[PDB]
């Protein structure tokens, strides 16, 4: 999962 | 839809989704803003699906099923995030409480499926 903005 | 249908929660959210060939997040529907993010449970089906819908002009911005064994990320407080085999989807909700609401649904509904 990708970092958040 | 409305006869097959029926909300399980409403939270106000931006919905973004990962650009992975640009490696950042873009707006949803490609427009900045909130959008009111709805769980829908089909009945008949016992299947849900997240919609979101610009709070300004209404644009259907996210429309994606939610899959059985789903991994549900509560990366912070006030940002959410999931993928399927084709996105990741992200929530930054406009508060805690938003949030809380609509993870409780998301986590009713992976229970429930």
């Amino acid at each position: 999962x990708p970092p958040p903005p | 839809g409305s006869m097959s249908e029926q909300s399980i929660c409403q939270a106000r959210a931006a919905v973004m989704v990962y650009d992975d060939a640009n490696k950042k997040w873009v707006p949803a529907g490609g427009s900045t803003g909130f959008s009111r993010v709805h769980i829908y449970h089909h009945t008949g089906n016992n299947t849900f699906r997240v919609v979101g819908r610009k709070i300004q002009d209404h644009q259907v911005v996210i429309n994606c099923a939610i899959p059985k064994g789903l991994k549900y990320n509560q990366a912070t407080q006030t940002f959410h995030q999931w993928r399927d085999a084709r996105q990741v989807y992200g929530l930054n909700f406009g508060s805690k409480e938003d949030a809380n609401v609509f993870a409780s649904a998301m986590m009713h509904a992976l229970e429930v499926l």
